[PDB]
RNA sequence: CGAAAGCUAUUUAGGUAGCGCCUCGGACGAAUACCAUUGGGGGUAGAGCACUGUUUCGGCUAGGGGGUCAUACCGACUAACCGAUGCAAACUCCGAAUACCGAUGAGUAAUAUCCGGGAGACACACGGCGGGUGCUAACGUCCGUCGUGGAGAGGGAAACAACCCAGACCGCCAGCUAAGGCCCCAAAUUCCUAGUUAAGUGGGAAACGAGGUGGGAAGGCAUAGACAGCUAGGAGGUUGGCUUAGAAGCAGCCAUCCUUUAAAGAAAGCGUAAUAGCUCACUAGUCGAGUCGGCCUGCGCGGAAGAUGUAACGG
RNA sequence: CCUCCUAAAGAGUAACGGAGGAGUACGAAGGUGCGCUCAGAACGGUCGGAAAUCGUUCAUAGAGUAUAAAGGCAAAAGCG
RNA sequence: CGCUCAACGGAUAAAAGGUACUCUGGGGAUAACAGGCUGAUACCGCCCAAGAGUUCAUAUCGACGGCGGUGUUUGGCACCUCGAUGUCGGCUCAUCUCAUCCUAGGGCUGAAGCAGGUCCUAAGGGUAUGGCUGUUCGCCAUUUAAAGAGGUACGCGAGCUGGGUUUAGAACGUCGUGAGACAGUUCGGUCCCUAUCUACCGUGGGCGUUGGAAAUUUGAGAGGAUCUGCUCCUAGUACG
RNA sequence: GCUGACGACCAUAGCACGAUGGCACCACCUGAUCCCUUCCCGAACUCAGAAGUGAAACAUCGUCGCGCCAAUGGUAGUGUGGUUUCGACCAUGUGAGAGUAGGUCAUCGUCAGCU
């Protein structure tokens, strides 16, 4: 989710990737049946238009700022509890201060961007292009999050870094978690009847050109996840590690 | 005015009284001319004795006791002035 | 089952306060009407009434009443209940012939 | 989320939830109802969120009625807005509770698994609820 | 003697004017009020679908949702109306109680009406009751209706205009009571009878939870040894089929079958990646007498965190 | 200014309460005498159908009433 | 016969504005601050358990929904004050709460150890300095055992300040024909009071204390104080 | 005994189905010169009449299939006084709607005609 941050109004993007899903407009119909105010979320307090009472001389500005950020959050909170995806902040350094200061699920935040220019009638597209460096940051810190569950994994003995190793465990349906380093690739005389994965020499032998390949297709085949490390995370002698059922 | 969903919705006109039903009620006595029922349509009718304005008034033709019947194949209630 | 005893409800056991304050002695007011004569007021205790109820057989077999005396052979034909607590507040019974 | 498909006027007055329940008050339907004891307004959240709860739990091998349908649209005061300037817009419908009404029936089901079911569903509504079997009379 | 804070109108909205309400005088004299009996019309409370809508389930089908050859005529096959069931200020097949308009009749009553002199008032408030609005929020707001205050002291509610009792002409070191009270502050029971509570509940607070405690209608089991404990077994087709990497009683979907049986579920839990393993249900044995689980009712328990000091019985 | 509700079954009764209309029309769309009965559904029938016109059977108004709504309307207040 | 005298009981046949250059009579009958009532909203807690958690609802988190507590946000009302209750922030000086940030004691843990995560108990102490901005806040830098959340007229101007807001000057953008206007900006712009009572901090006089006096004293009670880092050793041991 | 006219009453009177009636009466019926009819039509209205028929209609009788009517009891509400946790409850006086048992193929008046 994109949540555009202005002291003047509230925009949603939700985002896969490089685009644009949908902009939660007026006619997006997961606005339906809203309890709270649907984006986009005018800034329509009291103070703004100068009605009510408590004049510029009693310096609730601030507090009123917070109190908007809380009811964009409520909205926020009440489309995210129907689809439960993360959430980028965007906005201007005080604005996604004062959102973290009052969100009700501040565990859901992975990155906040606050060098986004032209915030009210930019292009939905636009915005998603800002937090591009920002999506990557979020997606490396989710591979620096995988080496601790490969040190459990290896402290539990639950995994295996071997080539042979893998392959077979990979194919008699033990892999949980296979981790690759980015572009490694192996070729290898394999012939899965006796399971034996012995190292090529020229690849012109009847051997599998991707040997690790295999080992991906094998462990997604058997309702794993691959994931696949970048080269300074992962060690360059050790390419492969595979997370073991047990 | 956070949610923005108010505005208005001017509706706030109305008429004034017309102050109809019944004036004079079963077993009174009544002087000629004097109205029985102020009404919209004929709600009562105009029974023996009672005349009907175009207002649809019902005021008595004559002297006597005002009474009140439901008479008629159409079971419509009728107001009489009864001789009495 | 099919036989239960009751008590007469007099002219002054009847009407709204009566019958809520004689429901706080655990009496049910019941009627026993059809026939060929006139409707007789009686009153059951809520237990047995109660009692009677759960077989499901009791709805549709000739019943028997005994007022301490005069007897009558009977078919519940009305049974209206609390509409929140459930527990039966007046019974319908038709005189068979 | 139940509410009328057109409705002869949008806005309703208060009005006043008072008596008992003496029509919707027996198992109609279903074998196994759920009534309540308590008076109140049910809202179609709590419609939909009673109704979800007792579907994950007979699968596809009973079947629910609801007796409840909410037809009363509440207005609702935004915030910053002061008293009158009209009355203001719709924002739920209600169906008015009184005790005695079944809320949901149940049929075709063990009678263990549908008194787990309906026991789920009183969770998410705001009445005291029991627990009643169909009967003759 | 004794109001009003209302209606209507207003360059009116905190002003004023007519009417309503007060007083004084005159006229008139029961024409007035209360109650009993009695003549009326009503569409409210309640209720209910007969109309206007709305709503759920089933049956039932012209229209619609789909699939070979097939413009081969477009072929084979997979809304309504009836019956149950709810709801509505601007729905009503119905329909009170009161209220109102009359008649007759007693008793009681410093009546009602009209005419004229003098006003004041046209900022109302709270507590009930019926509503609109608001959030069945507000010591909120706007109506209707009653009581009190206003303009009303006295007693009670600790203190507390509007709540309860009760309307102060004055004086008394007389008596009886109302609301409220009777262990002490502080007048009057450490009064009597039968119970309940163990929480200082009484003397703030809900959904929900619990094996507190009392009572009431029923039930199931039991010296053909009941409940609990302990001992032994708890099995064989079979790893039910499917699905699944694996699904072996125990991820999930479809059945609940048979056999040795005294008994043993195609399993109520723990456990395993899946197995394994430990229990349970169930049966037999030991001991010996009552026991088991639901329902309803009363009073309790937790839920229960705030700012100067106990500080949520006035003590 | 009119109609409904709020409005608590006589009248009346407020809100920047909920809903709608009016600031006209007609010398016939008035008077009278006489005469007539609608909306729909089905069946049959050239164009012609779902529905034009015709004929038949049910059909207390499910129509109409110049104009909103309410109350009325068969002796029709409806139609010649 | 002649009225959108439609502000429709019609003020004249005949009529717009500005004022921060302002002024008078009044009103807490009526707004802005603070209090009060209320608690929709907010914050906090609880109930249910779809799920996430490789398995596994309940280590941890809690979708859809439900129920409360607080006064604590944004609000509602107009009860108090308009014959005056000084606005935000800073400084100084505080006082209390506990929904605990550190330190202390615990249960569970997806608790090996080290570190944590939750929840219970706990308010005795302690709980930074700066850069930016008038800021409270917030971002950032560097620390710290930790850099708590709040109430106190959003504590504290008869204690100080006066940067912002909010007088009169001037200008820009914008709106207006204009006088002028702007929760737009910018430069500039008088903060009085010798303390009577209560309170508090100190320091005396009087009388009393069963004759008076000089000393020494007991202690009903009251206040103060209560923080914590790091290094070594145990021991590179337990654990891994 | 039956028929017709006009009334009372307005479903316990209606609907439906079946049966009975032609001496009077009624109704269809014949004809369209005449009076009078048709935005065309002797259909209706109107006239002149008596060959046919009770077929339709109408009247009467029968029934419970529908409709209608409808208790007793209970419930809801409610005036007054009191209490309340605001839902309600107690005293007293009232008291429905729905539904049930049940009832229903009306009941009378004036006048005339055939018998």
């Amino acid at each position: 989710y994109t949540v555009v941050l202005t002291r003047d109004k509230a925009r949603l993007i939700e985002a896969a990737n490089d685009r644009v899903v949908a902009e939660f407009d007026t006619d997006n119909a997961k606005q339906n049946n809203m309890e709270g105010i649907p984006f986009p979320i005018d800034n329509n307090g009291l103070y703004t238009t100068g009605d009510g009472g408590s004049d510029r001389s009693a310096n609730n500005e601030n507090s009123y700022l917070k109190e908007f950020f809380n009811q964009v959050d409520k909205s926020v909170q009440e489309l995210w509890g129907e689809h439960k995806m993360p959430l980028v902040i965007v906005g201007d350094v005080r604005n996604i201060s004062y959102y973290k200061e009052v969100c009700d699920r501040p565990e859901n935040i992975i990155a906040t961007v606050s060098n986004l220019t032209e915030l009210e009638d930019g292009n939905a597209q636009r915005i998603i292009d800002g937090v591009q460096d920002a999506v990557e940051g979020y997606r490396t810190s989710l591979h620096e999050a995988a080496l601790g569950e490969i040190d459990k994994a290896r402290g539990a003995n639950a995994l295996s870094t071997d080539l042979q190793d893998v392959y077979r465990a990979a194919f008699q349906g033990a892999g949980e978690t296979l981790y690759v380093r980015r572009g490694y690739i192996q070729a290898a005389k394999v012939d899965e009847d006796a399971q034996t994965l012995t190292m090529a020499d020229a690849a012109a032998d009847g051997v599998t050109d991707d040997a690790v390949g295999l080992i991906i297709e094998h462990v997604i085949n058997n309702g794993g996840k691959a994931v696949f490390m970048p080269q300074e995370m992962m060690s360059a002698d050790q390419p492969i590690a595979l997370v073991t059922r047990y | 005015a956070h949610k923005k969903a108010a505005g208005s919705s001017r509706n706030g006109r109305d008429s004034n009284p017309k102050m109809l039903g019944v004036k004079i009620f079963g077993g009174q006595a009544i002087v000629a001319g004097n109205i029985i029922v102020r009404q919209r349509g004929t709600e009562f009718h105009a029974g023996a004795g009672v005349g009907m304005g175009r207002d649809h008034t019902l005021f008595a033709l004559n002297d006597g006791v005002v009474k009140f019947a439901t008479k008629g194949k159409f079971n419509r209630r009728y107001v009489m002035v009864e001789e009495a | 089952h099919f036989a239960l005893n009751a008590v007469d409800r007099s002219a002054e056991l009847q009407g709204k306060g009566a019958s809520r304050r004689l429901r706080k002695q655990n009496l049910v007011p019941a009627i026993i009407y059809g026939g060929n004569e006139e409707p007789a007021s009686i009153s059951i205790k809520i237990n047995e009434l109660v009692k009677a109820l759960e077989f499901e057989a009791f709805f549709s077999h000739i019943l028997t009443i005994t007022v301490d005396g005069v007897e009558e052979q009977a078919v519940i034909k009305a049974l209206q209940r609390h509409p929140a607590k459930g527990f039966p507040m007046h019974a319908d019974f038709q005189r068979i012939v | 989320m139940l509410q009328p498909k057109r409705t002869k006027f949008r806005k309703m007055h208060k009005g006043r939830n008072t008596g008992l329940a003496h029509r919707g008050s027996t198992v109609a339907f279903g074998q196994f109802g759920l009534k309540s004891l308590t008076r109140g307004r049910m809202t179609a959240r709590q419609i939909e969120a009673a109704r979800r709860t007792i579907t994950r739990k007979i699968k596809r091998g009973g079947k629910i009625w609801i007796r409840v349908f909410p037809d009363k649209p509440i207005s609702n005061k935004p915030l910053e807005v002061r008293m009158g300037k009209g009355k203001g817009p719709v924002e739920y419908w209600v169906c008015e509770i009184k005790p005695g009404k079944m809320l949901y029936e149940l049929e075709g089901i063990s009678e263990e698994l549908a008194r787990e079911a309906l026991t789920l569903a009183a969770a998410k509504l705001p009445f005291k609820t029991t627990i009643v079997k169909r009967t003759i009379m």
